[PDB]
Protein backbone atom coordinates (compact mmCIF):
# COMPACT_ATOMS: atom_id res chain seq x y z
CA UNK A 1 0.00 0.00 0.00
CA UNK A 2 1.15 3.54 -0.63
CA UNK A 3 0.87 4.14 3.13
CA UNK A 4 3.02 1.15 4.09
CA UNK A 5 6.10 3.29 4.75
CA UNK A 6 4.35 5.72 7.14
CA UNK A 7 4.18 5.25 10.91
CA UNK A 8 0.78 4.25 12.29
CA UNK A 9 0.79 7.22 14.66
CA UNK A 10 1.64 9.60 11.80
CA UNK A 11 -1.26 8.23 9.70
CA UNK A 12 -3.69 8.84 12.58
CA UNK A 13 -2.31 12.34 13.13
CA UNK A 14 -2.66 13.11 9.40
CA UNK A 15 -6.19 11.67 9.27
CA UNK A 16 -7.15 14.18 11.97
CA UNK A 17 -5.51 17.02 10.01
CA UNK A 18 -7.30 15.92 6.82
CA UNK A 19 -10.59 16.02 8.70
CA UNK A 20 -9.91 19.59 9.81
CA UNK A 21 -9.01 20.49 6.19
CA UNK A 22 -12.16 18.73 4.83
CA UNK A 23 -9.88 16.49 2.76
CA UNK A 24 -11.91 13.31 3.19
CA UNK A 25 -10.32 11.24 0.39
CA UNK A 26 -6.95 11.84 2.05
CA UNK A 27 -8.51 11.06 5.43
CA UNK A 28 -9.80 7.72 4.14
CA UNK A 29 -6.45 6.81 2.56
CA UNK A 30 -4.65 7.55 5.84
CA UNK A 31 -7.14 5.50 7.87
CA UNK A 32 -6.95 2.63 5.36
CA UNK A 33 -3.19 2.70 5.87
CA UNK A 34 -3.61 2.68 9.66
CA UNK A 35 -5.98 -0.32 9.51
CA UNK A 36 -3.51 -2.20 7.27
CA UNK A 37 -0.86 -1.94 10.00
CA UNK A 38 -2.77 -4.87 11.53
CA UNK A 39 -3.44 -3.57 15.05
CA UNK A 40 -6.96 -3.27 16.43
CA UNK A 41 -8.42 0.27 16.29
CA UNK A 42 -9.39 2.40 19.29
CA UNK A 43 -12.83 4.02 19.68
CA UNK A 44 -11.49 7.37 18.38
CA UNK A 45 -9.75 5.60 15.50
CA UNK A 46 -12.91 3.67 14.56
CA UNK A 47 -14.73 6.97 14.44
CA UNK A 48 -12.06 8.48 12.19
CA UNK A 49 -12.35 5.54 9.80
CA UNK A 50 -16.16 5.82 9.74
CA UNK A 51 -16.20 9.62 9.19
CA UNK A 52 -13.65 9.44 6.37
CA UNK A 53 -15.45 6.84 4.30
CA UNK A 54 -18.91 8.25 5.18
CA UNK A 55 -17.88 11.49 3.50
CA UNK A 56 -16.20 9.86 0.50
CA UNK A 57 -19.08 7.49 -0.30
CA UNK A 58 -21.58 10.21 0.59
CA UNK A 59 -20.37 12.46 -2.20
CA UNK A 60 -20.45 9.53 -4.64
CA UNK A 61 -23.98 8.56 -3.58
CA UNK A 62 -25.26 12.11 -3.92
CA UNK A 63 -23.69 12.32 -7.39
CA UNK A 64 -25.14 8.95 -8.39
CA UNK A 65 -28.64 10.07 -7.36
CA UNK A 66 -28.37 13.25 -9.46
CA UNK A 67 -27.16 11.30 -12.49
CA UNK A 68 -29.70 8.48 -12.07
CA UNK A 69 -32.52 11.05 -11.98
CA UNK A 70 -31.23 12.68 -15.18
CA UNK A 71 -30.89 9.25 -16.78
CA UNK A 72 -34.47 8.33 -15.85
CA UNK A 73 -35.83 11.55 -17.38
CA UNK A 74 -33.85 10.90 -20.58
CA UNK A 75 -35.60 7.53 -20.83
CA UNK A 76 -26.75 9.44 -26.67
CA UNK A 77 -24.86 7.13 -24.30
CA UNK A 78 -23.20 9.87 -22.26
CA UNK A 79 -25.55 10.04 -19.27
CA UNK A 80 -25.53 6.24 -18.81
CA UNK A 81 -21.77 6.14 -19.30
CA UNK A 82 -21.10 8.82 -16.69
CA UNK A 83 -23.58 7.33 -14.17
CA UNK A 84 -21.79 3.99 -14.66
CA UNK A 85 -18.41 5.66 -14.05
CA UNK A 86 -19.57 7.11 -10.74
CA UNK A 87 -21.32 3.84 -9.84
CA UNK A 88 -18.16 1.84 -10.49
CA UNK A 89 -16.09 4.20 -8.35
CA UNK A 90 -18.67 4.00 -5.55
CA UNK A 91 -18.70 0.21 -5.69
CA UNK A 92 -14.92 0.25 -5.48
CA UNK A 93 -14.99 2.32 -2.28
CA UNK A 94 -17.59 -0.02 -0.77
CA UNK A 95 -15.47 -3.05 -1.73
CA UNK A 96 -12.43 -1.46 -0.09
CA UNK A 97 -14.27 -0.83 3.19
CA UNK A 98 -15.79 -4.32 3.20
CA UNK A 99 -12.32 -5.71 2.55
CA UNK A 100 -10.90 -3.90 5.56
CA UNK A 101 -13.74 -5.25 7.72
CA UNK A 102 -13.18 -8.81 6.43
CA UNK A 103 -9.36 -8.61 6.51
CA UNK A 104 -9.35 -8.50 9.52
CA UNK A 105 -11.15 -5.94 11.65
CA UNK A 106 -14.25 -8.01 12.45
CA UNK A 107 -12.55 -11.28 13.34
CA UNK A 108 -10.14 -9.50 15.68
CA UNK A 109 -12.90 -7.44 17.36
CA UNK A 110 -13.31 -9.12 20.74
CA UNK A 111 -15.44 -6.53 22.53
CA UNK A 112 -19.11 -5.78 21.92
CA UNK A 113 -18.36 -2.08 21.34
CA UNK A 114 -15.86 -2.81 18.57
CA UNK A 115 -17.68 -5.78 17.04
CA UNK A 116 -21.05 -4.01 16.83
CA UNK A 117 -19.36 -0.94 15.30
CA UNK A 118 -17.79 -2.99 12.54
CA UNK A 119 -20.87 -5.14 11.85
CA UNK A 120 -22.95 -1.96 11.55
CA UNK A 121 -20.39 -0.65 9.05
CA UNK A 122 -20.60 -3.93 7.11
CA UNK A 123 -24.37 -3.51 6.88
CA UNK A 124 -23.99 0.11 5.83
CA UNK A 125 -21.59 -0.59 2.94
CA UNK A 126 -23.63 -3.55 1.65
CA UNK A 127 -26.63 -1.21 1.85
CA UNK A 128 -24.79 1.36 -0.33
CA UNK A 129 -24.02 -1.46 -2.77
CA UNK A 130 -27.72 -2.38 -2.73
CA UNK A 131 -28.77 1.20 -3.54
CA UNK A 132 -27.16 0.85 -7.01
CA UNK A 133 -27.61 -2.89 -7.57
CA UNK A 134 -29.88 -4.33 -10.23
CA UNK A 135 -28.48 -7.58 -11.62
CA UNK A 136 -28.31 -11.20 -10.48
CA UNK A 137 -26.52 -10.26 -7.23
CA UNK A 138 -28.91 -7.65 -5.81
CA UNK A 139 -30.81 -10.12 -3.66
CA UNK A 140 -27.60 -11.56 -2.22
CA UNK A 141 -26.33 -8.02 -1.52
CA UNK A 142 -29.49 -7.21 0.42
CA UNK A 143 -29.23 -10.43 2.43
CA UNK A 144 -25.61 -9.69 3.26
CA UNK A 145 -26.61 -6.27 4.62
CA UNK A 146 -29.50 -7.77 6.60
CA UNK A 147 -27.30 -10.49 8.07
CA UNK A 148 -24.62 -8.03 9.24
CA UNK A 149 -27.20 -5.67 10.74
CA UNK A 150 -29.03 -8.51 12.47
CA UNK A 151 -25.90 -9.96 14.09
CA UNK A 152 -25.00 -6.46 15.28
CA UNK A 153 -28.50 -5.96 16.71
CA UNK A 154 -28.37 -9.30 18.55
CA UNK A 155 -25.03 -8.43 20.18
CA UNK A 156 -26.05 -4.86 20.99
CA UNK A 157 -29.27 -5.97 22.71
CA UNK A 158 -27.35 -8.43 24.89
CA UNK A 159 -24.30 -6.27 25.67
CA UNK A 160 -25.20 -2.55 25.45
CA UNK A 161 -27.80 -0.34 27.12
CA UNK A 162 -30.63 0.96 24.93
CA UNK A 163 -29.19 4.50 24.98
CA UNK A 164 -25.73 3.52 23.70
CA UNK A 165 -25.06 5.73 20.65
CA UNK A 166 -23.59 2.92 18.55
CA UNK A 167 -26.69 0.81 19.29
CA UNK A 168 -28.98 3.75 18.44
CA UNK A 169 -27.20 4.54 15.17
CA UNK A 170 -27.26 0.85 14.26
CA UNK A 171 -31.02 0.67 14.79
CA UNK A 172 -31.54 3.91 12.88
CA UNK A 173 -29.65 2.60 9.84
CA UNK A 174 -31.24 -0.88 9.99
CA UNK A 175 -34.63 0.89 10.00
CA UNK A 176 -33.61 2.84 6.89
CA UNK A 177 -32.51 -0.44 5.32
CA UNK A 178 -35.94 -1.92 6.01
CA UNK A 179 -37.78 1.11 4.67
CA UNK A 180 -36.01 1.83 1.40
CA UNK A 181 -33.95 -1.28 0.52
CA UNK A 182 -36.00 -4.23 1.75
CA UNK A 183 -39.42 -2.70 1.01
CA UNK A 184 -40.42 -3.40 4.64
CA UNK A 185 -41.77 -0.02 5.79
CA UNK A 186 -43.73 -1.49 8.69
CA UNK A 187 -40.60 -3.23 9.98
CA UNK A 188 -38.80 0.12 9.63
CA UNK A 189 -41.46 2.01 11.59
CA UNK A 190 -41.69 -0.69 14.27
CA UNK A 191 -37.93 -0.72 14.77
CA UNK A 192 -37.59 3.06 14.97
CA UNK A 193 -40.47 3.34 17.46
CA UNK A 194 -39.28 0.52 19.76
CA UNK A 195 -35.72 1.84 19.68
CA UNK A 196 -36.88 5.37 20.49
CA UNK A 197 -39.14 4.27 23.35
CA UNK A 198 -36.59 1.98 25.00
CA UNK A 199 -33.95 4.70 24.84
CA UNK A 200 -36.33 7.23 26.37
CA UNK A 201 -36.97 4.94 29.34
CA UNK A 202 -33.18 4.63 29.90
CA UNK A 203 -32.30 8.35 29.75
CA UNK A 204 -32.66 8.71 33.53
CA UNK A 205 -29.46 6.66 34.02
CA UNK A 206 -27.26 9.05 32.04
CA UNK A 207 -24.93 11.96 32.73
CA UNK A 208 -25.59 15.31 31.07
CA UNK A 209 -23.01 14.51 28.37
CA UNK A 210 -24.27 11.00 27.60
CA UNK A 211 -27.82 12.36 27.61
CA UNK A 212 -26.83 14.79 24.85
CA UNK A 213 -25.20 11.99 22.80
CA UNK A 214 -28.27 9.73 23.03
CA UNK A 215 -30.97 12.36 22.52
CA UNK A 216 -29.19 13.61 19.38
CA UNK A 217 -29.70 10.22 17.69
CA UNK A 218 -33.17 9.80 19.15
CA UNK A 219 -34.10 12.99 17.33
CA UNK A 220 -33.09 11.36 14.03
CA UNK A 221 -35.35 8.37 14.80
CA UNK A 222 -38.20 10.76 15.61
CA UNK A 223 -37.74 12.77 12.42
CA UNK A 224 -37.83 9.60 10.35
CA UNK A 225 -41.03 8.43 12.05
CA UNK A 226 -42.55 11.84 11.26
CA UNK A 227 -41.57 11.44 7.62
CA UNK A 228 -42.85 7.85 7.38
CA UNK A 229 -46.20 8.17 9.20
CA UNK B 1 -34.78 13.07 2.95
CA UNK B 2 -34.64 10.46 5.73
CA UNK B 3 -31.74 10.44 8.17
CA UNK B 4 -29.14 7.76 8.62
CA UNK B 5 -26.56 7.82 11.38
CA UNK B 6 -23.71 9.27 9.36
CA UNK B 7 -25.46 12.55 8.56
CA UNK B 8 -26.60 13.50 12.13
CA UNK C 1 -4.44 11.91 -22.31
CA UNK C 2 -6.99 9.61 -20.74
CA UNK C 3 -9.69 11.66 -22.49
CA UNK C 4 -8.13 11.35 -25.94
CA UNK C 5 -10.55 8.63 -27.06
CA UNK C 6 -13.73 10.57 -26.13
CA UNK C 7 -15.60 12.85 -28.52
CA UNK C 8 -15.27 16.58 -27.83
CA UNK C 9 -19.06 16.94 -27.68
CA UNK C 10 -19.31 14.05 -25.21
CA UNK C 11 -16.65 15.62 -22.95
CA UNK C 12 -18.61 18.90 -22.88
CA UNK C 13 -21.86 17.06 -22.17
CA UNK C 14 -20.19 15.12 -19.33
CA UNK C 15 -18.59 18.28 -17.89
CA UNK C 16 -22.11 19.73 -17.58
CA UNK C 17 -23.35 16.54 -15.90
CA UNK C 18 -20.38 16.58 -13.51
CA UNK C 19 -21.23 20.17 -12.59
CA UNK C 20 -24.80 19.15 -11.76
CA UNK C 21 -23.43 16.25 -9.67
CA UNK C 22 -20.89 18.54 -7.90
CA UNK C 23 -18.11 16.30 -9.23
CA UNK C 24 -15.63 19.08 -9.96
CA UNK C 25 -12.48 16.95 -10.36
CA UNK C 26 -14.31 14.98 -13.04
CA UNK C 27 -15.56 18.25 -14.54
CA UNK C 28 -12.00 19.58 -14.77
CA UNK C 29 -10.69 16.36 -16.33
CA UNK C 30 -13.44 16.46 -18.97
CA UNK C 31 -12.77 20.12 -19.78
CA UNK C 32 -9.01 19.49 -19.92
CA UNK C 33 -9.77 16.77 -22.45
CA UNK C 34 -11.98 19.12 -24.47
CA UNK C 35 -9.26 21.81 -24.56
CA UNK C 36 -6.69 19.22 -25.70
CA UNK C 37 -8.82 18.50 -28.79
CA UNK C 38 -7.22 21.70 -30.10
CA UNK C 39 -10.28 23.71 -31.11
CA UNK C 40 -10.98 27.15 -29.66
CA UNK C 41 -13.54 27.18 -26.81
CA UNK C 42 -16.93 28.91 -26.88
CA UNK C 43 -18.09 31.37 -24.19
CA UNK C 44 -20.10 28.61 -22.44
CA UNK C 45 -17.15 26.22 -22.70
CA UNK C 46 -14.72 28.80 -21.27
CA UNK C 47 -17.07 29.20 -18.35
CA UNK C 48 -17.20 25.43 -17.81
CA UNK C 49 -13.40 25.27 -17.77
CA UNK C 50 -13.18 28.17 -15.30
CA UNK C 51 -15.86 26.78 -12.93
CA UNK C 52 -14.30 23.31 -12.87
CA UNK C 53 -10.80 24.40 -11.94
CA UNK C 54 -12.08 27.19 -9.63
CA UNK C 55 -13.75 24.52 -7.53
CA UNK C 56 -10.83 22.08 -7.61
CA UNK C 57 -8.16 24.63 -6.67
CA UNK C 58 -10.59 26.28 -4.25
CA UNK C 59 -10.82 23.17 -2.11
CA UNK C 60 -7.03 22.80 -2.17
CA UNK C 61 -6.52 26.46 -1.20
CA UNK C 62 -9.00 26.23 1.66
CA UNK C 63 -7.24 23.07 2.90
CA UNK C 64 -3.82 24.70 2.57
CA UNK C 65 -4.95 27.68 4.65
CA UNK C 66 -6.24 25.40 7.44
CA UNK C 67 -3.00 23.41 7.48
CA UNK C 68 -0.75 26.49 7.25
CA UNK C 69 -2.54 28.01 10.26
CA UNK C 70 -2.05 24.79 12.26
CA UNK C 71 1.60 24.69 11.18
CA UNK C 72 2.14 28.30 12.29
CA UNK C 73 0.66 27.60 15.73
CA UNK C 74 2.88 24.52 16.11
CA UNK C 75 5.90 26.78 15.51
CA UNK C 76 6.95 16.09 14.69
CA UNK C 77 7.15 16.54 10.91
CA UNK C 78 3.58 15.50 10.15
CA UNK C 79 1.90 18.90 9.88
CA UNK C 80 4.63 20.26 7.57
CA UNK C 81 4.60 17.05 5.55
CA UNK C 82 0.85 17.11 5.02
CA UNK C 83 0.77 20.87 4.21
CA UNK C 84 3.53 20.18 1.65
CA UNK C 85 1.48 17.33 0.15
CA UNK C 86 -1.54 19.58 -0.36
CA UNK C 87 0.69 22.42 -1.58
CA UNK C 88 2.33 20.17 -4.16
CA UNK C 89 -1.04 18.96 -5.43
CA UNK C 90 -2.29 22.56 -5.65
CA UNK C 91 0.80 23.63 -7.57
CA UNK C 92 0.24 20.74 -9.95
CA UNK C 93 -3.31 21.88 -10.71
CA UNK C 94 -2.09 25.44 -11.28
CA UNK C 95 0.66 24.16 -13.60
CA UNK C 96 -1.91 22.15 -15.56
CA UNK C 97 -4.18 25.16 -16.07
CA UNK C 98 -1.27 27.41 -17.03
CA UNK C 99 -0.14 24.73 -19.47
CA UNK C 100 -3.53 24.67 -21.14
CA UNK C 101 -3.45 28.47 -21.45
CA UNK C 102 0.08 28.41 -22.91
CA UNK C 103 -0.54 25.36 -25.14
CA UNK C 104 -2.43 26.92 -26.89
CA UNK C 105 -5.55 28.72 -25.71
CA UNK C 106 -4.06 32.22 -25.43
CA UNK C 107 -2.19 32.32 -28.73
CA UNK C 108 -5.26 31.13 -30.62
CA UNK C 109 -7.61 33.59 -28.86
CA UNK C 110 -8.26 36.22 -31.52
CA UNK C 111 -11.17 38.09 -29.94
CA UNK C 112 -11.00 40.45 -26.97
CA UNK C 113 -13.66 38.45 -25.10
CA UNK C 114 -11.69 35.21 -25.33
CA UNK C 115 -8.22 36.72 -24.92
CA UNK C 116 -9.14 38.74 -21.82
CA UNK C 117 -10.84 35.68 -20.29
CA UNK C 118 -7.71 33.57 -20.68
CA UNK C 119 -5.27 36.29 -19.56
CA UNK C 120 -7.39 36.83 -16.45
CA UNK C 121 -7.20 33.08 -15.80
CA UNK C 122 -3.41 33.19 -16.26
CA UNK C 123 -3.21 35.93 -13.63
CA UNK C 124 -5.48 33.99 -11.30
CA UNK C 125 -3.45 30.76 -11.40
CA UNK C 126 -0.11 32.57 -10.99
CA UNK C 127 -1.77 34.35 -8.05
CA UNK C 128 -2.69 30.98 -6.49
CA UNK C 129 0.93 29.90 -7.00
CA UNK C 130 2.03 33.12 -5.29
CA UNK C 131 -0.20 32.46 -2.27
CA UNK C 132 1.98 29.45 -1.35
CA UNK C 133 5.33 30.61 -2.74
CA UNK C 134 8.31 31.43 -0.56
CA UNK C 135 11.58 30.55 -2.30
CA UNK C 136 13.74 32.09 -5.01
CA UNK C 137 10.85 32.13 -7.53
CA UNK C 138 8.18 34.00 -5.54
CA UNK C 139 9.05 37.39 -7.00
CA UNK C 140 8.98 36.04 -10.55
CA UNK C 141 5.63 34.35 -9.85
CA UNK C 142 4.15 37.65 -8.68
CA UNK C 143 5.47 39.46 -11.74
CA UNK C 144 3.99 36.82 -14.02
CA UNK C 145 0.58 37.32 -12.41
CA UNK C 146 0.88 41.11 -12.65
CA UNK C 147 1.92 40.96 -16.30
CA UNK C 148 -1.01 38.73 -17.30
CA UNK C 149 -3.52 40.87 -15.38
CA UNK C 150 -2.11 44.09 -16.83
CA UNK C 151 -2.27 42.90 -20.44
CA UNK C 152 -5.85 41.78 -19.83
CA UNK C 153 -6.73 45.17 -18.32
CA UNK C 154 -5.20 47.03 -21.27
CA UNK C 155 -7.23 45.00 -23.78
CA UNK C 156 -10.43 45.18 -21.75
CA UNK C 157 -10.25 48.97 -21.43
CA UNK C 158 -9.81 49.35 -25.20
CA UNK C 159 -12.32 46.71 -26.34
CA UNK C 160 -15.03 46.19 -23.69
CA UNK C 161 -17.51 48.49 -21.94
CA UNK C 162 -16.93 49.17 -18.24
CA UNK C 163 -19.91 47.00 -17.26
CA UNK C 164 -18.74 43.87 -19.09
CA UNK C 165 -18.72 41.06 -16.50
CA UNK C 166 -15.39 39.61 -17.63
CA UNK C 167 -13.84 43.09 -17.33
CA UNK C 168 -15.41 43.58 -13.89
CA UNK C 169 -14.26 40.18 -12.58
CA UNK C 170 -10.79 40.85 -13.97
CA UNK C 171 -10.56 44.16 -12.13
CA UNK C 172 -11.93 42.60 -8.95
CA UNK C 173 -9.26 39.87 -8.97
CA UNK C 174 -6.43 42.24 -9.95
CA UNK C 175 -7.47 44.41 -6.98
CA UNK C 176 -7.26 41.36 -4.71
CA UNK C 177 -3.83 40.63 -6.18
CA UNK C 178 -2.71 44.16 -5.31
CA UNK C 179 -4.12 44.00 -1.79
CA UNK C 180 -2.90 40.64 -0.53
CA UNK C 181 -0.13 39.46 -2.90
CA UNK C 182 1.69 42.62 -3.97
CA UNK C 183 1.28 44.48 -0.66
CA UNK C 184 -0.24 47.42 -2.59
CA UNK C 185 -3.47 48.10 -0.66
CA UNK C 186 -3.83 51.63 -2.00
CA UNK C 187 -3.56 50.36 -5.58
CA UNK C 188 -6.20 47.75 -4.67
CA UNK C 189 -8.59 50.33 -3.23
CA UNK C 190 -8.04 52.75 -6.12
CA UNK C 191 -8.71 50.05 -8.70
CA UNK C 192 -11.87 48.75 -7.01
CA UNK C 193 -13.28 52.28 -6.61
CA UNK C 194 -12.56 53.40 -10.20
CA UNK C 195 -13.93 50.14 -11.59
CA UNK C 196 -17.09 50.44 -9.50
CA UNK C 197 -17.70 54.09 -10.43
CA UNK C 198 -17.14 53.62 -14.16
CA UNK C 199 -19.49 50.64 -14.21
CA UNK C 200 -22.15 52.59 -12.34
CA UNK C 201 -22.06 55.36 -14.95
CA UNK C 202 -22.55 52.75 -17.73
CA UNK C 203 -25.51 50.86 -16.18
CA UNK C 204 -28.02 53.05 -18.03
CA UNK C 205 -27.03 51.39 -21.34
CA UNK C 206 -27.97 47.88 -20.20
CA UNK C 207 -30.94 45.53 -20.46
CA UNK C 208 -32.52 44.17 -17.29
CA UNK C 209 -30.54 40.93 -17.66
CA UNK C 210 -27.16 42.57 -18.31
CA UNK C 211 -27.87 44.98 -15.45
CA UNK C 212 -28.24 42.00 -13.11
CA UNK C 213 -24.96 40.45 -14.37
CA UNK C 214 -22.99 43.68 -13.86
CA UNK C 215 -24.47 44.76 -10.53
CA UNK C 216 -23.77 41.31 -9.07
CA UNK C 217 -20.01 41.82 -9.56
CA UNK C 218 -20.19 45.47 -8.57
CA UNK C 219 -21.52 44.29 -5.22
CA UNK C 220 -18.36 42.22 -4.73
CA UNK C 221 -16.21 45.31 -5.42
CA UNK C 222 -18.28 47.28 -2.92
CA UNK C 223 -18.01 44.62 -0.23
CA UNK C 224 -14.24 44.53 -0.63
CA UNK C 225 -14.00 48.33 -0.34
CA UNK C 226 -16.07 48.10 2.86
CA UNK C 227 -13.67 45.49 4.23
CA UNK C 228 -10.54 47.45 3.23
CA UNK C 229 -11.53 50.98 4.32
CA UNK D 1 -12.87 37.15 3.79
CA UNK D 2 -12.49 39.29 0.67
CA UNK D 3 -14.25 38.30 -2.54
CA UNK D 4 -12.67 37.28 -5.80
CA UNK D 5 -14.65 36.69 -8.97
CA UNK D 6 -14.88 32.92 -8.70
CA UNK D 7 -16.82 32.91 -5.42
CA UNK D 8 -19.60 35.43 -6.36
N1 LIG E 1 -12.68 12.99 14.84
C1 LIG E 1 -14.08 12.68 15.00
N2 LIG E 1 -14.95 12.98 14.14
C2 LIG E 1 -14.51 11.96 16.28
C3 LIG E 1 -13.58 11.61 17.31
C4 LIG E 1 -14.31 10.89 18.43
C5 LIG E 1 -13.63 10.38 19.71
C6 LIG E 1 -12.64 11.16 20.29
C7 LIG E 1 -12.01 10.75 21.45
C8 LIG E 1 -12.36 9.54 22.04
C9 LIG E 1 -13.35 8.75 21.48
C10 LIG E 1 -13.98 9.17 20.32
C11 LIG E 1 -15.71 10.80 18.12
C12 LIG E 1 -16.53 10.07 19.18
N3 LIG E 1 -17.95 9.94 19.16
C13 LIG E 1 -18.63 8.83 19.87
O1 LIG E 1 -18.17 7.93 20.52
C14 LIG E 1 -20.07 9.09 19.64
C15 LIG E 1 -20.82 9.72 20.64
C16 LIG E 1 -22.13 10.04 20.35
C17 LIG E 1 -22.65 9.76 19.07
C18 LIG E 1 -23.91 9.95 18.48
C19 LIG E 1 -23.85 9.47 17.19
N4 LIG E 1 -22.63 9.01 16.97
C20 LIG E 1 -21.88 9.17 18.10
C21 LIG E 1 -20.55 8.84 18.37
S1 LIG E 1 -16.03 11.49 16.64
N1 LIG F 1 -22.30 25.99 -16.61
C1 LIG F 1 -22.00 27.28 -16.03
N2 LIG F 1 -21.63 27.42 -14.84
C2 LIG F 1 -22.15 28.51 -16.92
C3 LIG F 1 -22.59 28.43 -18.28
C4 LIG F 1 -22.62 29.82 -18.89
C5 LIG F 1 -23.06 30.12 -20.33
C6 LIG F 1 -24.13 29.41 -20.85
C7 LIG F 1 -24.57 29.65 -22.15
C8 LIG F 1 -23.93 30.60 -22.94
C9 LIG F 1 -22.86 31.32 -22.43
C10 LIG F 1 -22.43 31.08 -21.13
C11 LIG F 1 -22.21 30.79 -17.92
C12 LIG F 1 -22.19 32.23 -18.44
N3 LIG F 1 -21.92 33.38 -17.64
C13 LIG F 1 -21.40 34.62 -18.25
O1 LIG F 1 -21.12 34.87 -19.39
C14 LIG F 1 -21.31 35.57 -17.11
C15 LIG F 1 -22.33 36.50 -16.92
C16 LIG F 1 -22.27 37.29 -15.79
C17 LIG F 1 -21.22 37.11 -14.87
C18 LIG F 1 -20.89 37.73 -13.65
C19 LIG F 1 -19.74 37.14 -13.17
N4 LIG F 1 -19.37 36.20 -14.02
C20 LIG F 1 -20.26 36.15 -15.06
C21 LIG F 1 -20.30 35.34 -16.20
S1 LIG F 1 -21.83 30.05 -16.47
CL1 LIG G 1 -17.67 8.63 -18.46
CL1 LIG H 1 1.70 13.51 3.91
MG1 LIG I 1 6.04 1.48 13.43
MG1 LIG J 1 -14.32 13.84 -33.15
Amino acid sequence: GAMGSMERASLIQKAKLAEQAERYEDMAAFMKGAVEKGEELSCEERNLLSVAYKNVVGGQRAAWRVLSSIEQKSNGPEVREYREKVETELQGVCDTVLGLLDSHLIKEAGDAESRVFYLKMKGDYYRYLAEVATGDDKKRIIDSARSAYQEAMDISKKEMPPTNPIRLGLALNFSVFHYEIANSPEEAISLAKTTFDEAMADLHTLSEDSYKDSTLIMQLLRDNLTLWT
Amino acid sequence: RRFSAGMR
